[PDB]
Order: structure tokens, then sequence, then C-alpha cells
């Protein structure tokens, strides 16, 4: 889900 | 004609915190590079340098002396950039390596712990009789090409  | 071979491991672990942070971040994590079944690469490793999201404060983690890890919190995964030196005058003095940091997997009963290894081959060839002895103090075993 969350990627940066 | 010598070629000496030595493995890392490269690997994670996860966890997502009761607590989120002010900043709202969800999870504990921890980044680590060691030697397998006991090994110690401090033998022929220099250093150890951890590049971390610019969303970190000072990204570039230096580890000089083992253990080689960072441990974080965080709200989201990223490739992280790892550069393994060696204890070498000669080239190769250095490995680059790229590290995924995923905090999470999507399935039917949700998993609060996450851990996750990778084996990294590392090949010599013809290495000086004192990194060479630096290697093969460290598990490294020598094949002929």
């Amino acid at each position: 889900a969350a990627r940066k | 004609q010598c070629t000496v071979q030595v493995r890392l491991e490269l690997g994670h672990r996860a966890q997502l915190r009761k607590k989120p942070t002010t900043e709202g971040f969800t999870h504990d994590w921890m980044v680590f590079v060691r030697g397998p079944e006991q090994c110690d690469i401090q033998h022929f490793v220099e250093k150890v340098v951890f590049w971390l999201h610019d969303s970190f404060p000072k990204p570039r983690r230096v580890c000089k002396e083992p253990p080689y890890k960072v441990e974080e919190s965080g709200y989201a995964g990223f490739i992280m950039p790892i550069e393994v030196h060696f204890k070498n005058k000669e080239e190769p003095r250095k490995v680059c390596f790229t590290y995924d940091l995923f905090l999470n997997l999507e399935g039917n009963p949700p998993v609060n712990h996450l851990n996750h290894l990778r084996c990294e081959k590392l090949t010599f060839n013809n290495p000086t009789t004192e990194f060479r002895y630096k290697l093969l103090r460290a598990g490294g075993v020598m094949v002929m090409p």
C-alpha cells in the first residue's frame, strides 16, 4: 500500500 | 588463478505499532546486512552505508562496526540503496545493492509482523594474499575458474  | 566467493545476507523486519506516532508513523522496522551462519564479515567489510529516503533526517546512515543495521519508524516502504565497502587497497573497494523495504502485505488475515531475507554471493578474482586471508576468515571459499 503506502510507498514513497 | 584463484577465485574467492563470499556470501552476505540482506534482510528486514517490520512490525505494526500498537499506537501510531504523532506524525503518523505506523510501523517500526529494521534493515540489516550480515554474514550467514556465524561468519563474521567484519574481517573483510570496512563499512556499510544505508541510503534512506529523503523524508528521513540525515538519510546517509553509516555503520562502520557490526552490527550493520538501521532501525527506524515510518509510514511507507521505499527502495533503499545499500553500499558495502571492503577492507581492500585494490579494486573492487565496494559493492552496491538495492533493497526493497516493504512494510505490509495484502492478506485474508492481517499480519502484524513481517520478515524477509536475501542471499547475495560476491565473487573476487585473484585477490591479494592479505585480502584473500580476510575473505577466508569470513567463511569465503576458493574455486578455480
